[PDB]
């Protein structure tokens, strides 16, 4: 009934043509793309948002934690727990290499990479990376990874989507990804966009490549980017504020007016005073104040102008919380208005939409994070640099998300405040709900290396002789 | 088209008439115009 | 009574609505309803920004299962009970949330991604299917996927009418409940034929062919409804409101001065603006220097129209059918609309905690469902092979127990801590008390119990071995 | 003598008849039903008010505590604890079913079953469901629950009604009614429409139907919902709503008037800008500020149009207090409105809230829960699951009311701030005012189980070898 035909007419002509999220977004997929990316670097607010997702979903650091079924595989907790310590010591002295050459571009760390990632997924939808072996074997590994912009995967020569070939993504019957087409870059554009074929899966159990995106509706080849719902909002904004400061712009520039009957420039030089003895017109000089005579017919007359900001203060406001909706971060972290705020009420809006970075951190950071460290740790087990147990009841190639099960940890919540949140943490750990990895790994390290640092300074402090430290006898 | 079905392969519809004489009625609605994308494709002979 | 009557005064004489079933009330425009649910969360912001409230608080990041069958029913010894809880929580936890993502046949989602993708897929259209089928394939331990299907594939095959036993493609035998249900495939492109498939709701054993969740909201209804009806014409009229709007401040602002010269429209230009000295219609540009006043002659004038408000009562009027589509869409209003502005601590916890209640009935009434469902329905393959070992001496097979057997809850997104201090006082005072339980209020934060202690241990068996300092649990 | 004729007449027409609630209600029971469908369906305000209806009265769990009469039938007390242990442990391993089986169209739980029925008796004024013993054997159980809409239960072929044959309802003489005439499903709506007779009590002493609904005088045998005093004023409000918005639309939408005797081409051409030279007469290109240069004869009347709320959101707040009394309900909860009120204000909100739903919940939930319970223990004891005790004074059917007695638990107040309440009830318990099964009751559980879980946890903690918890010795 609501949404039969409208009250009295109403919505009597509007009724979407129903059909699948890849027939609603296909057609124009890669305009779209376009115009997010003509959005987000060309508009201060988008900028902003990015750099927010960058920050908050992963932050400046990403550590692994790997944790292998031992209990599944029948494995003693020792050696697993040996063997995790020598993975994570070889994951950790090769992720941060300053080699560089993690990526055969270069240019790139580990957590650089995530953070590419994560950001043209955001503003595209989804997010392509292939690994490689790199034929030098001078490095241990020799296994690279490559990012790839969603818009180099297209259907070679143009050709139309078919029922397995969509957009250069060729699925099975269950629509499951087979195999990707990609084109070389075409800067300038005037030489061929060639195409190259890959298996999404390489035979041998090894991922050629990986493409990660959050699906809406099955079916669903290509992910859409977030900004979808606040395009045409967002962009008639920043052509609103600059249409505003034109005008005020213009506004302000007439100022006075002055009409006389007899030659405008006797009539500058006489009235404004100008500089005469000397089209240019007649530009006047800045001195003291100046009262000028005028005899009836002429007249100067001053514009009152008109005030600059008449409500456009609080229309950028509503539009930008609505924006800051749609994408899904707070508006205090969007706008940097962060006036007329409580503490609770800024806690409470902090807190939500931590929760909702945390939610897309592991849905997307975490994943491909995993992805590529079992990438990189089938070419080490391979390579035999590490060593399984001998009592291993599975292969590495059997159980590979058992072998290669693992989280991850980022920045953690900075509070507004501390004070309270961490004397919270440690009335948690004297009551004994919570434990040393969890607030360890919520503020931000692992308590491994932190207890191994506390052994450190307390062996450093009693040979210096000077106090041991509050852990001790 | 009150109920916004108008849209449909079949209509069945099964509808009383007021009055002393009371009678029931049945009504199958249809608008079937089957067609063939590709008119050339196929080929008829007449045999001889 | 007389309200339901005539009105006062007349007033709603016209107001004649068809007393009927949903059914009659839904499915004749089901589809056209759904498609404009579609177009609202494609579209609005809005939308958007609920449907991802919905995913972050209705399940959050994570969901725990917990095993806890009948074991009393079962006449079960509670040790073999927790000896198989435990086996089965292993499988579990290696299984679904696989490096594999084998969880699915369209091998790009996670178990999580299910629960979420589903619950969304309830939101925004009422209800949710998933098809729990066998794959012939042996590289797995477990022949078992999962695909989650939109509602606008399950519909009456080749576009015909409905019966009494038929519904948009649902087999419904006489007491109403469904059987079976043809889906049609996808039609991308739409040059291509959709053909529909019949599936029934159960295989002959026993197991869960396709598995459908949703609220109905009173007898007979067969396909769930979204919530946001009752709320579309708002939605898309508000939209419309702040595009024309948008378009009204560009068009007054953009227009900010104008000139009344008798004279050509050229020298008008360069007599009262200036410009000219061009390079090579379009009239002429001025450049923006500095003030520049101009000269005028009788008969000439420049008028700087003042426009007006860009914002004269929008932002409150807006903020106003922000709070009624709050209201309808049953989310908090500051939540949806990013406006944590003069609010005083109790308002804020009051709202928040009415908003949370209402997002735990809904997990537990759709995620909890749909969970228990499939991991029952894994549950059953995962005895058939036998990677789990039953007692011996249970006093029923599984076949006439998969509730008591398939007995679990679940854990989504802990209580999240407005304030963390109160709360977590309040906790400890409560363990104090003995009025709450270490699993009741690991539960409560997102979190096991059992698990935490065996941390608990682990590290403190760590620490002591490095002779640092014992921790808080000692004896 | 206020009732009389009024002050200078006023009332002189207003005599509305004395006849009973019935006689004023039955001729429009119909359209009053349908049009608070038609509310709750397509009204937003509805929506809320039904949803937290339901989330308040029930929630997300329902639990039973079966507390029969011992005393009265002469049962030893641990023999009937024992008795109520193991009839909760059937109950409770019986109502969550995955399958739905207690419902014969399998797809609701007996939550589901509870907030339904509360519901539709909230915008209808009554519930109806029946108990039917299917020939299945895949289940201990035979007897399932099924919904009757109050639409599906009228007087067959919409018979004129009689002195007992009252919307088809058989009443005997007294005035208890003993027979429904329900029809079956409307839809579709070309089958004919069939009727079916039933009692509302087997002869044997079970509960074949249940009709439940709070009476408001003598002689009443039909609900009545709660917008039967509202629904004239939301419908109103909605179209107020609706057309102030057609307003706003229209307001914004014309801006600006160009008066000119030039041709509109060449005046778009000459004024706005406009592109002539390359139906919707002409689009504008929406750029710089293009000061004009109309001709004298022409006008550029920028219109300033009008505030859009003038006062809606006051009127919005008044309507909608009046609407929140007349449901019941608090405004705040009612329309998501929390402003400028204080802890103090809201805490007294909430306390008469809550009080208005326990009232509800127990006049409502709780008969359905305890009559459709005891139709279910019936079937229980016939099929011999359960042993009676032996030492049983009377027989079931004679205290079936004694047997059956048993409370109900729903959500629990969650108060404001929690820390408050909680410790409140700790000095309660502390100073012996409060006992431990009443304050776990108001928060939701069971101190049974709450005891058994406790010692599970110290058992455990003794055994991993940690620590006591704050229950020993």
């Amino acid at each position: 009934h609501g949404g039969g035909s409208g009250f009295g007419g109403q919505l009597r002509s509007w009724n979407p043509p129903s059909e699948s999220v890849d027939a609603a977004l296909l057609p124009n997929f890669t305009r779209g793309n376009a115009r997010a990316d003509d959005l987000v670097r060309n508009n201060g607010y988008a900028a902003n948002a990015i750099q927010l997702h960058q920050d908050h979903i992963v932050g400046s650091f990403f550590r692994l934690s790997h944790r292998p079924s031992w209990r599944y595989l029948g494995i003693g907790e020792e050696e697993a727990r040996a063997f995790s310590r020598e993975v994570e010591a070889a994951w950790k002295e090769f992720a941060e290499d300053d080699c560089c050459c993690i990526d055969v571009e270069r240019k790139r760390t580990f957590t650089m990479m995530i953070r590419e990632g994560v950001a043209m997924h955001a503003f595209n939808g989804e997010l392509f990376v292939q690994a490689t072996w790199d034929t030098s074997s001078s490095r241990l590994f020799r296994t690279q990874f490559r990012m790839v912009s969603p818009k180099r995967i297209s259907n070679p020569n143009n050709t139309g989507d078919s029922r397995n070939c969509r957009a250069g993504v060729q699925i099975n019957d269950s629509g499951a990804a087979l195999g990707y087409y990609v084109s070389e870059d075409g800067y300038p554009g005037w030489m061929p966009q060639k195409w190259t074929w890959i298996p999404r899966e390489l035979p041998g159990g090894r991922a050629s490549f990986i493409h990660v995106f959050e699906p809406v509706e099955d079916g669903q080849t290509r992910g859409a980017n977030v900004f979808y719902s606040v395009m045409e909002q967002m962009k008639m904004l920043d052509t609103l504020q600059n249409t505003q400061l034109q005008s005020a712009i213009v506004k302000a520039m007439y100022a006075a007016t002055i009409e006389s009957e007899l030659d405008t420039q006797s009539a500058m030089d006489f009235i404004l005073g100008a500089n005469s003895q000397e089209y240019a017109a007649a530009p006047v000089r800045l001195g003291g104040a100046k009262v000028p005579h005028l005899m009836p017919g002429d007249s100067l007359n001053l514009q009152t102008a008109q005030d600059t900001d008449n409500g456009y203060s609080v229309f950028e406001q509503s539009l930008l919380r609505y924006i800051a909706a749609g994408l899904g971060v707070s508006y205090e972290q969007l706008s940097r208005n962060y006036a007329q705020m409580s503490y609770s009420t800024a806690r409470a809006s902090a807190n939500e939409s931590w929760a909702y970075f945390m939610g897309r951190r592991k849905f997307v950071a975490s994943r491909q994070a995993s992805q590529m460290f079992l990438c990189w740790l089938e070419e080490a087990i391979v390579r035999r640099v590490v060593t399984l147990p001998s009592k291993a009841r599975f292969s590495f190639q059997e159980a590979r998300s058992a072998w290669g099960n693992c989280d991850w940890i980022g920045s953690g919540r900075m509070a507004i405040d501390g004070l309270k949140e961490v004397q919270e943490a440690v009335m948690l750990i004297e009551a004994g709900l919570s434990t040393y990895e969890k607030e360890c790994a919520k503020r931000g390290d692992d308590y491994q290396e932190i207890f191994a640092q506390q052994v450190r300074e307390t062996m450093e402090r009693r040979a210096a002789g000077l106090k041991p430290p509050a852990w001790a006898a | 088209q009150r109920e916004g079905i108008n849209a449909s392969a079949r209509y069945p519809k099964n509808w009383v008439t007021t009055g002393d004489p009371a009678r029931e009625f049945t009504m199958i609605q249809s608008a079937p115009l089957m067609l063939l994308a590709d008119p050339d494709e196929f080929v008829s002979v007449q045999l001889a």
